[PDB]
RNA sequence: GGCCCCAUGGUGUAAUGGUUAGCACUCUGGACUUUGAAUCCAGCGAUCCGAGUUCAAAUCUCGGUGGGACCUCCA
């Protein structure tokens, strides 16, 4: 605040872990640091600035490991420390300023469980000062510089609260607002613990004492406490952040003042996401990460409003270890295989049907299709190890999408079989587009391991062994013709095994190799980490570390070859970064475009447009389409792109023109996002 | 090993020569009780305290002194003469022993530097028999707002956080509302993590007493209700009743009759008020006597005939 | 219902006791419960923990130094967490093709979910597989436990178990170690450095942390690894002193190399306690006695601390086949009590003996042993036979005065001076003389000439250990009726600093320490060096 | 209101005038630096209240207090 009319004079303070706090201006686009401070070997945990009242000087107040607060002034042009605060006896975590009339409130908590308040106020006029019949603290006093004179000041301790068990995390006033012109200025403070509450506070007139309000939180359970806490503008809503990462929402009845109640909040992995999927049909995913955790999501519709909105409903799996891959087998079936040398199986009971089908708006009689019939109702843990058991939790039903205490207990899957046959944890998983075999590998580091098996879908056996390639078998993918299955290693190869063909309906086919690569014939000069099919079974694309996006085509012509004649089929082309993903669109169009899609250890995602050249030059093969920008991208590794295969709309009945393409992404950056793109376009 | 008679030996023979020093420091690290200094030979101690300040010459020191000290002898329980030829006895300890080693090593240390040895004379204070908080609490105070002369003076903040390490927080508190000054009751309710907000209305309310009526009412919230009563009975007559009250609920009948002259009607009353205690305990020959005594000759015959 | 009736005769315990403290007499608890329970109409009794969990704030701060329960759980001046790292197959499985013949558990055994040499049926196993292997969650709830209970937790201690953890990634290990320091002080940091800084400033003190690991992965990168993240014990199984024996049950390695690594983690200033197996196969009743009284007579194997474990044979491993096929036959059990009495008549003054025998439930063991109390009943056969046990955990104050009714009376001041692992090591102590009876410790080594930190090298002594017995004492605190903070410990240094200058001829003293310790030791006038608290003596 | 019988650890129960009351459930402590709750082994805890007769009473005579069986009375 001043009177040179400045673009705006900002004023910032920052502490951090080198024992050090720094304050900076910005004048403009112009910044400078005015001064540093040194704390020896301690270190500020908390800060705040304002003006002392009836003037223009700031003030700073800081929280220390000290258990001892410190307050600086800002005469002259630098900050000096004037005052120091004790009475704590712990770590202090957060301190805020607060304006009330014409003298100034300082709210303070720690790790002691107890919160204080402070006072500041102008000093008398040295006069009028006579009645000595009265007991009252000793006043804390400084003394300031302000255009050439004297202006004392004096602290003072207000108040000490109590009600809390474990640490007090953080502590808030009630910010101001304007009600039709006029200023209201409540007196309020919100506190949340370590003891899974949130306590509010006001103080009494009657008495000089302030008394609890609301108590809100769930008390119970091995689940910890609450990091932070906030206020709405006028304080209808309250907000809390808890020890994961979720996030609790409450709102306050009008008519009922001291009644709140939960609302609907965004939800996400707080870990890296590692796989992605989507429903056969196209109204869900289900994401895997790193956090132990198997989460799916689906849209919301409602009546009075036309946009649509995508949470999260279903939770079915807390497991033991770090998941790694997943795969689908029916509408409502799943496989997935974690940090051990089990793949598992996963169902869906009663209850969820009738959730998804009430909130997506479906029908029930129709989302069944008469075909699941009878089934379980749901799941719950074990006693004892990691499983999945049947209830035949608690019949509930729902009509909006739940909240975070609704999600983590009544909503799992019941397990329904357990697979055994590897050596190692488990690499990567895939299926076949008729819904009838399985494949799998694991972590290796000698040719006895690194082996392929395929699995049965009506009676779980191992059907053959595939073995070849010395090192982990990183991505495996089907063609759509169903008669072919790519490996790609980190050995720098590759290998193809056809599918040969006999009648015997009783009996299973079976694989063998159909074309390789050693060491001369690669191309790819280090790992290679991802691969996808045409969509006519024609050509694969293959995605490695070499910055390189290579297309080997030629495959089909199953009938009769002499032996093979898999080749590379174009050029290769420098992306600017490691590969990490790849993948096609599953739509053909006249002008025969084969659009890939991108992914890069930085979180970018490029379309790229590839025409076979059909001339004995490759160039003009490799067009740039479009990019994503910077707000759209991630900012950590892409580990899956999957285009919307909505397999059972094979043509879009009710589309505008198919004017848009969806797929979705996820990356190491605790994200997972969905994009659309223009089909003319491309 | 360090075998206890060589090192008996050797520290007598220091001990006759006076070379408080070795043997100080020969004690200290091999763990033998403090108190044969004294007991060894009391006369010589006493008179010779000034070279032994001037030995050990260190306020830690002298603080591991005064924390050790007992009024036990050690030379007849834990380290008894091998030979059984003493000289003599002579002068018995007059008082208590703690009094006077404290009393003599006081009055050399302010003698010989006030500023240098400072919370080792509050120790001295503190460790005597009666603990005197009164004078220590008033000496902090003092020094609370007062300016240096000589850069070896210590802090109030520092000797305030002496006296919490040796007395705890409540208990100070509990004893400067004793003191009768509300300043002591301030500067120990400073630290003591507490509601200002929960003892100022209390203070504020005892403030705006009568002199006597206040020093009743601290008294009997510290207990101490011989005291209570005493300021009590120094009041008005309207006053009596809940006096008496009192008297009668924690059976200080004695005190009351101490506290007035026989002449007085209100010793009558506590005279009644006696006997019928005696009669609900039984006691019917000594209250009838003490009824005679004060005139209720017909309890006395009541009582008389009982027994 | 009952329920209210518990309620309200738990509530007029805590007014009968409030009111006695307020007027300051003192009350016998048993008999107040029983009167109490029988005016309300029970069946049954109270119980400790639920008259602590209903205590008001500040009658709860006062009167816990009469409602405490179990007062051996910090009766040796500390608090002991234990926390679990994740399973995992031990380093030898690739090379060997196998593991040891009597190791029970594993990735691979049919205990599901289990880590390496344990059933999962434990208290400690069962406290992690539902927290599902989290250090945060274990740390906290284990410090719950403790003060719920009614102890202090002002100073703690950290012991990790499972398999070999020294193998694991170290993405993992710092994970791990990060938490842990984190969950003490309240943190959220990044990697080990920063999180040691800010337990180094915190108030709930880490004095040290123990790890458990193999011979063959202890050397100068290991123990530079473990220095940093701030460790300071080490837990070595040696099992056996025949080199037969070392190859016969596929251990992996040999017994040189248990000696060098116990020399090289000697000189760097580590702790040791190893691991020994009586009743191996192929061992008789009589190589038994050679094998300890060896241990103990020679230089090059004297250790710190002890821990027994009588052979078990259990399902689903080597042993219990070679059990079956009637080959392999067990003590009885008045042999296996004389055995144990024997040996724990050898153990040296400077010796510390943890635990005696091993935890797996009763139902689970297929021979072996079958009571669950062996160290009383081979102290009484001892007391029988006229031998007396002198390690260090039966003499200490808490020990004798919980065990018997006996308190110091004429404490002295004792040194003993040996030779160990090619050094020349000395143990200060404060002990009563006539009753046998510990109060603190303090250990000392001269660096040899094979020592490769750069800190201790050009004339440094190292002190390895400073303990002082009792109960435990808050910091800044004092209790007249407890020993800690009585100046014990400035009395051993002040002596360890004598020794290090005008014996060993030093010119520089280096401490290995914690964090409240290092604050302690920057008191005494130490600074910091790297991992160390150096101080000159010029 | 008389009218027959019952009463032992916190709870369910055993024992004959001796020269000193046994078991179960509950509770507390140790083996234990892998554990309040599991295992093994130790420990604390009672003849309601008065008179009494017999050398001697938890035990037999007569009492009050509660309880159980009969009708109460009574309003
Ligand atoms: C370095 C290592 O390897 S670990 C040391 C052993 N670990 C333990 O804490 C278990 C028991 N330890 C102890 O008994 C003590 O903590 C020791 C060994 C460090 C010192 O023993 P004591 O005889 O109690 O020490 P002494 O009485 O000489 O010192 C007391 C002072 O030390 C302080 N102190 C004790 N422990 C600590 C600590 N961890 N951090 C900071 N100060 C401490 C006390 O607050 C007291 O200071 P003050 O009274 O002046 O305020
Ligand atoms: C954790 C410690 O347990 C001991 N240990 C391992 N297996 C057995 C067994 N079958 N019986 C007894 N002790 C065993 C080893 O000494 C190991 O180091
Ligand atoms: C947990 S077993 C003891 C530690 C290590 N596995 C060893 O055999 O030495
Ligand atoms: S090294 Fe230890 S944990 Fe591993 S198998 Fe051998 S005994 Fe078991
Ligand atoms: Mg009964
Ligand atoms: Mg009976
Ligand atoms: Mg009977
Ligand atoms: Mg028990």
């Amino acid at each position: 605040r001043r009177t040179s009319d400045p673009a705006l004079c900002t004023l910032i303070v920052s502490a951090a872990a080198d024992s050090a706090v720094r304050l900076w201006s910005k004048k403009g686009p112009e910044v400078m640091c005015l001064q540093t401070l040194n704390f020896g070997n301690g270190f500020a945990l908390a800060l705040c600035l304002s003006f002392l009242p009836n003037t223009d000087v700031p003030i700073l107040a800081c929280g220390n490991d000290d258990c001892r607060i410190h307050i600086f002034a800002q005469q002259n042009d630098q900050f000096q420390k004037v005052l120091s605060l004790c009475g704590h006896e712990d770590w202090i975590r957060g301190v805020e300023w607060a304006a009330f009339g014409r003298d100034l409130f300082l709210a303070s908590c720690s790790q002691d469980c107890l919160i204080r308040i402070w006072k500041l106020y102008i000093k008398s006029t040295s006069l009028e000062t006579q009645d000595d019949d009265n007991i009252r603290l000793k006043e804390n006093t400084f003394t300031i510089e302000n255009e050439s004179v004297k202006i004392a000041f004096a602290v003072t301790l207000e108040t000490v609260l109590a009600g809390h068990e474990n640490w007090v995390n953080a502590v808030h006033w009630q910010p101001v607002f304007y009600k039709d012109g006029v200023l209201q200025q409540p007196v309020r403070l919100l506190s949340a613990s370590m003891d899974k509450t949130m306590i509010l506070w006001a103080p009494d007139e009657e008495s000089g004492v302030w008394l609890e309000q609301v108590r809100v939180g769930e008390v119970g359970g091995n689940t910890l406490g609450f990091y932070d806490c906030q206020f709405n503008e006028d304080g209808s809503m309250i907000i809390a952040h808890a020890f994961h990462g979720a996030l609790h929402l409450w709102k306050q009845n009008t008519v009922n003042p001291r009644e709140w109640t939960p609302e609907i909040v965004i939800s996400g992995h707080f870990d890296g996401v590692q796989d992605l999927v989507w429903d056969p049909e196209g109204e869900f995913i289900i994401t895997v990460g790193t956090d132990q955790t198997t989460r799916l999501f689906a849209p919301w519709k409602r009546k009075d409003q036309s946009q649509v909105t995508w949470h999260e409903i279903a939770r079915p799996q807390i497991h033991g270890y770090d998941l790694k891959c997943l795969a689908m087998i029916n509408r409502f079936q799943f496989v997935s295989g974690a940090d051990e040398k089990v793949l598992r199986v996963f169902s869906a009971p009663r209850n969820f049907v009738e959730n998804f089908c009430a909130i997506t708006g479906q029908s029930l009689n129709h989302v069944l299709c008469n075909q699941d019939s009878d089934l379980p109702e749901g799941a719950t843990v074990p006693a004892l190890g990691l499983s999945n058991k049947a209830v035949f939790f608690q019949p509930s039903i729902l009509t909006e999408p739940p909240t975070e205490d609704h999600l983590l207990q009544n909503t799992l899957w019941p397990e329904v079989q357990k697979l055994y046959g590897h050596g190692y944890e488990i690499f990567c998983v895939t299926c076949n587009s008729s819904k009838t075999l399985l494949a799998s590998a694991c972590k290796a580091a000698k040719k006895e391991h690194a082996a392929i098996i395929l699995w049965n879908t009506t009676s779980w056996k191992q059907v053959q062994n595939l073995v070849f390639h010395s090192l982990t078998v990183t991505q495996m993918a089907f063609s759509p013709n169903e008669k072919f299955l790519l490996a790609v290693s980190r050995d720098r190869t590759w290998s193809l095994w056809k599918k040969q063909d006999t009648i015997s309906p009783e009996f299973e086919p079976v694989f063998s190799l159909f074309a390789f690569t050693n060491k001369i014939t690669s191309v790819h000069s280090r790992i290679i980490w991802s691969c996808d099919w045409s969509p006519d079974s024609k050509y694969f694309f293959t995605g490695s570390r070499d910055k390189k996006v290579v297309v080997w085509g030629e495959c089909d012509s199953t009938d009769d070859c002499i032996e093979h004649n898999i080749g590379p089929c174009s050029s290769v082309l420098d992306v600017g970064g490691a590969v990490t993903a790849v993948s096609v669109c599953p739509v053909l169009h006249p002008s025969q475009r084969y659009v890939v899609a991108v992914g890069l250890e930085c979180g970018k995602i490029c379309l790229y447009t590839w025409k076979k050249t059909d001339q004995v030059p490759e160039i003009n093969d490799w067009t740039h389409c479009v990019e994503t920008s910077q707000s759209q991208s991630h900012t950590l590794a892409i580990r899956k792109l999957c285009w919307k295969n909505c397999s059972g709309k094979t043509e879009q009945k009710e589309a505008e023109g198919a004017e848009w393409l969806h797929f979705a992404s996820c990356g190491e950056d605790h994200t997972v996002k969905i994009h659309r793109v223009n089909k003319c376009a491309l | 090993v360090h075998h206890r008679a060589l090192v008996l030996a050797q520290i007598r023979k220091w001990l006759d020569k006076l070379m408080f020093k070795e043997a100080f420091e020969c004690m200290r690290k091999l763990r033998i009780n403090l108190n044969l200094i004294y007991d060894h030979n009391p006369k010589v101690f006493l008179g010779n305290v000034e070279t032994f300040i001037k030995q050990i010459d260190s306020v830690n020191h002298i603080n591991l002194f005064f924390t050790e000290l007992k009024e036990e002898d050690v030379t007849k329980t834990m380290y008894p003469a091998p030979v059984t030829s003493s000289v003599y006895l002579s002068r018995d300890p007059d008082g208590n022993k703690i009094d006077l080693v404290c009393d003599a090593m006081r009055a050399v240390m302010e003698s010989i530097n006030p500023h240098k040895y400072c919370l080792s004379i509050l120790t001295s204070h503190v460790k005597k028999t009666t603990p005197e908080l009164e004078i220590v609490l008033q000496k902090v105070h003092e020094l609370q707002g007062n300016a240096p002369s000589d850069p070896d003076a210590v802090s109030a903040e520092e000797a305030l956080k002496y006296l919490l390490h040796l007395v705890d927080v409540n208990e100070l508190y509990d004893h400067s509302l004793g003191t009768y000054d509300f300043d002591l009751v301030l500067m120990v309710a400073e630290k003591s993590q507490k509601d200002p907000k929960e003892y100022l209305p209390f203070l504020n309310t005892l403030k705006k007493m009568e002199t006597n009526y206040q020093r009743f009412t601290i008294d009997k919230y510290l207990k101490r209700y011989e005291k209570a009563i005493g300021h009590l009975s120094k009041c008005g007559p309207e006053y009596f009743p809940e006096c008496l009250n009192l008297i009668k609920d924690k059976n200080l009948y004695n005190e009351a009759l101490k506290l007035y002259s026989p002449s007085s009607q209100q010793y009558q009353d506590i005279s009644i008020a006696y006997g019928e205690h005696l009669m609900q305990e039984h006691m019917y020959e000594p209250a009838g006597l003490m009824f005679a005594r004060c005139g209720a000759h017909e309890k006395a015959l009541s009582a008389f005939l009982t027994c | 219902s009952p329920a209210e009736l518990m309620m309200l005769t738990i509530g007029d315990v805590i007014k009968q006791l409030i009111e006695a403290h307020e007027q300051g007499k003192d009350i016998d608890l048993n008999k107040v419960k029983t009167k109490t329970a029988a005016k309300y109409g029970l069946s049954a009794q109270p119980r400790l923990v639920d008259i602590i969990a209903a205590v008001p704030p500040q009658y709860r701060k006062v009167l816990m130094p009469k409602l405490k329960a179990k007062p051996i759980r910090t009766a040796s001046g500390i608090a002991v967490v234990a926390v679990m790292c994740k399973p995992h197959r031990c380093p030898h499985i690739s090379f060997t093709g196998n593991i040891c013949v009597y190791c029970p558990g594993g990735p691979d055994s049919d205990f599901e979910y289990s880590t390496q040499s344990y059933t999962g049926y434990e208290p400690t196993s069962m406290r992690a597989i539902r927290a599902r292997y989290d250090p945060f969650l274990q740390t906290r709830h284990r410090i719950e436990q403790l003060k719920q209970l009614g102890h202090s937790v002002d100073k703690v201690e950290f012991i990790v178990m499972g398999g070999t953890f020294m193998a694991l990634p170290e993405e993992y290990r710092d994970y791990f170690i990060r938490n842990l320091h984190d969950a003490l002080s309240g943190h959220t940091s990044n990697n080990i450095y920063e999180a040691v800084k800010y337990s180094e400033r915190s108030l709930t003190k880490c004095i040290g942390i123990t790890i458990e690991t193999r011979p063959d992965y202890c050397m100068k990168r290991h123990l530079s690894d473990m220095l940093t993240y701030g460790c300071t014990r080490l837990e070595i199984g040696v099992q056996s002193v025949y080199e037969d024996v070392a190859r016969d049950t596929n251990r992996g390695h040999t017994v040189k190399a248990v000696c060098e690594s116990f020399h090289l983690a000697k000189d760097s200033g580590f702790k040791v306690v190893a691991h020994m197996m009586p009743d191996l196969p192929n061992v008789g009743l009589e190589r038994d006695i050679e094998q300890f009284t060896e241990f103990f007579e020679n230089p090059a194997f004297r250790p710190d601390g002890l821990k027994l474990y009588p052979t078990l044979v259990i399902r689903g491993t080597g042993l219990y086949e070679l059990w079956k096929s009637g080959r392999y036959k067990s003590y009885s059990p008045s042999d296996l009590v004389e055995l144990v009495a024997r040996i724990l008549a050898l153990v040296p003054p400077w010796t510390r003996v943890y635990r005696v025998q091993r935890d797996i439930p009763m139902p689970l063991v297929s021979s072996g042993v079958e009571h669950g109390n062996l160290r009383e009943l081979a102290l009484a056969r001892m007391k029988d036979l006229g031998i007396q046990c002198r390690d260090v955990r039966t003499r200490e104050v808490g020990i004798q005065e919980i065990h018997h009714k006996v308190r110091p009376y004429q404490v002295e001041l004792v040194r003993r001076d040996y030779v160990a692992n090619g050094g020349w090591e000395t143990f200060l102590s404060y002990e009563d003389p006539d009753q046998d009876i510990l109060i603190g410790l303090l250990r000392l080594r001269k660096c040899s000439e094979e020592t490769f930190r750069f800190e201790l090298g050009g004339g440094v002594s190292i002190v390895r250990e400073l303990h002082v017995y009792g109960s435990v004492v808050p910091v800044s605190s004092r209790d007249p009726t407890k020993f800690q903070h009585q100046g014990f410990g400035m009395l051993l240094m002040e002596e360890a600093e004598r020794i290090a200058r005008e014996e060993h001829g030093s010119g520089k003293i280096a401490v290995i320490s914690g964090v409240g310790t290092r604050n302690y030791y920057r008191k005494i006038g130490y600074r910091l060096q790297g991992p160390y608290m150096v101080k000159m003596l010029k």
